[PDB]
RNA sequence: UUAG
RNA sequence: UUAG
């Protein structure tokens, strides 16, 4: 709850930082969300340094006082040291004495009277001086802003917020990273416990879909389409599918591939392909671990695991178990995600189970019957994982993803009102991006938009 | 448009610690050095005030004496004005040192007395002698 | 090559 | 699909 707390705390700082301090710019470089981050972090840490250093000088400051004082008391002991002395003597002189002598006892008495209580005042004041410094050094401020512990844990909710958004922290964009978060739904987040899968499959019905058909290139032009398409089992098998338009939905990882794995003719104009190279394509991947017998805590949908370090806070830190069965669902987020997909299928699996061993026993962990590592980036059918607000990129970036093409005429001097070329998909989406809801939409809006183009809007008129 | 509570953002601090890549390291162990330099003037004012703490040990209770009680007296004995003008050519116009001294003359009669016995004791050119020092 |  |  403390760290939960400081993390959101730390987020809204950001927030500030970005809106108020105008801290979105810097070395004509945009500033990530991660930059900005450690930035209040390193003076969350400056300030816990500057009221440890502002209550040791106030110690300093009362211990001079005290110094000052005691110096004081040890001088003022020595003149009543000396006056008593004088007193004594003065007082031997047996009466009957003369005036002057009898003033003298009385004159010294008084003059020793005075000092003995500016002795007593002083040392008042000692005692004040003293205890005032107990209570000092009894009441220290915070030591350190975070400790070992805290970073860790720290660190792992970054790793839950790079999952989401799935991308490094210094790859966001301050100033628009949660541009949509104003759009977010009502209500709890579900699971689909037959399978995501089965909506697709559902919408496919009835619909004319040609399998294993890889597009290579993309005409377009002022008289119609065509799309040039090989088998993906047989590469050297073409075919040309000839059409009045075309709608683009391939992933923002696929646009991005260079070289490019399809070509479109004529090229992009520029303002769309620097689009593409602006916007980020993110990454994120997950392993699934089949058992044959449950050893975890069935009630638990989740649960996490902590980082040693801020290098592998995203290794597999997270673990799901959503569905009536012996699996477990390990999640990798930020860095790790795109280095882990170097790594052997063995060795994943291997720390897997050595992190459970650590939490359930090294003896109540089985080893799994079946495995699956996704690898996303290596997926040449989507380059990555979905769409993320890169530093750099803005909101409009993904209106500029959305704008259909219309070719130039291929008769000089004639007329082009039509497009030909449209896009949809996640990466299309301003309000949206990076869901299943947010693809569901693009598509349906370009559907509108095509046949009104198309078939004409008699709803207009 | 304020930070969160105990957070810590100001337009001076940010543009230090972002002034290049090391800025922030260089402005957290400038401190970390004097938080070193004050930590160990401390412990040697400690250890000074320790030892005048040593030196006051007994404090002042071997030269304290009685205080011996005795009150007002209208009456001016003959005594009593010498000790009076002794008193006034030391303490000048402290009254209350002077009163002090006599043992029995509150301190209204002691300026009582500096009028009364305004000539017969000179006390103008005493006081002057006094302030000649 | 948005083949002319 | 020698797109209609
Ligand atoms: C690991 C992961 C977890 C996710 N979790 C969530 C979640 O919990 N909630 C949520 O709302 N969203 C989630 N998403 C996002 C969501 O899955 C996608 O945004 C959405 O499914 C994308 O729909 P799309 O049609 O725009 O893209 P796609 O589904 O990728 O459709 C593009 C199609 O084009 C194909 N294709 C690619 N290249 C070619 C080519 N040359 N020729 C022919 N076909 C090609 C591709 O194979 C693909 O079938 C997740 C995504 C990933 C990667």
């Amino acid at each position: 709850e403390m760290v939960e707390q400081e993390f959101n705390r730390l987020l809204e700082a950001t927030s500030y930082l970005s809106h108020q301090l105008d801290f979105n710019v810097l070395n004509n470089k945009p500033v990530s969300l991660g930059q900005a981050l450690e930035v209040v972090i390193q003076l969350q840490e400056k300030h816990v340094k500057d009221e440890q250093i502002e209550h040791w000088k106030k110690i300093v400051k009362t211990q001079e006082e005290l110094k000052e004082l005691l110096n004081k008391m040890v001088n003022l002991k020595e003149k009543i040291k000396e006056l008593h002395q004088q007193y004594k003597e003065a007082s031997e002189v047996k009466p009957p004495r003369d005036i002057t002598a009898e003033f003298l006892v009385k004159s010294k008495h008084r003059d020793l009277t005075a000092l003995c209580k500016e002795y007593d005042e002083l040392a008042e004041t000692q005692g004040k001086l003293e205890e005032k410094l107990q209570e000092l050094e009894a009441n220290p401020p915070s030591d350190v802003y975070l400790s070992s512990r805290d970073r860790q844990i720290l660190d792992w909710h970054f790793a839950n917020l790079e999952f989401a958004n799935a991308t490094p922290l210094s790859t966001l964009s301050l100033k628009h990273w949660d541009q949509d978060d104003d759009f977010e739904f009502t209500g709890s987040h579900l699971t689909v416990r037959n399978g995501y899968s089965c909506v697709p499959v559902a919408l496919a019905e009835g619909l004319d879909i040609k399998l294993n058909t890889a597009v290579r290139q993309v005409r377009y032009t002022a008289s119609g389409c065509e799309v040039i398409a090989v088998n993906t089992r047989s590469t050297s098998q073409t075919f040309i599918y000839k059409c009045d338009a075309v709608l683009c939905t391939l992933p923002l990882g696929v646009l991005k591939q260079q070289p490019p794995a399809v070509q479109f003719v004529p090229p992009l104009p520029e303002w769309k392909t620097s689009a593409v190279q602006r916007m980020g394509f993110g990454n994120l991947n997950k392993v699934v671990l089949c058992f044959d017998r449950v050893f975890w805590d069935p009630s638990v949908n989740l649960f996490g695991h902590v980082g040693s370090t801020t290098a592998s806070r995203g290794e597999l830190f997270l673990f799901w178990n959503l569905y009536k069965a012996p699996i477990l669902l390990a999640l990798v987020a930020g860095e790790a995600a795109g280095i882990m997909e170097n790594i052997s299928d063995d060795v994943i699996v291997g720390r897997c189970l050595a992190i459970l061993k650590g939490i359930f026993g090294s003896s109540a962990v089985p080893q799994p019957k079946e495995t699956v590592v996704s690898r996303w980036r290596a997926d040449p059918w989507a380059r990555g994982s979905y769409s993320y607000v890169a530093a750099g990129s803005s909101g409009n970036d993904y209106d500029l993803m959305a704008q259909p093409i219309t070719p130039g005429p291929s008769i000089p001097g004639a007329p082009q009102p039509i497009p030909r070329l449209f896009f949809a998909g996640e990466h299309t989406i301003r309000n949206y991006p990076a869901t299943v809801h947010g693809a569901l939409l693009s598509g349906l809006r370009e559907a509108g938009r095509i046949a009104d183009q198309f078939l004409g809007a008699m709803y207009t008129l | 448009r304020k930070p969160p509570k105990g957070m810590f953002l100001s337009q001076e601090d940010v543009e230090a610690v972002s002034a290049n890549a090391t800025a922030a390291t260089t402005v957290l162990r400038q401190l970390d050095m004097e938080l070193v330099s004050v930590k160990r003037q401390i412990q040697n004012i400690k250890q000074t005030n320790s030892a005048l703490k040593e030196k006051l040990d007994g404090g002042i209770e071997p030269y304290r004496l009685p205080e011996v009680i005795q009150k007002c007296n209208a009456r001016w004995t003959t005594e009593e004005q010498l000790l009076a003008v002794q008193a006034i050519r030391k303490y000048g116009r402290d009254f209350q040192a002077i009163s002090d001294v006599i043992g029995n003359k509150s301190v209204v009669q002691v300026k009582n007395f500096f009028v009364n016995y305004r000539r017969r004791f000179n006390i103008d050119e005493v006081l002057q002698e006094w302030e000649a020092e």
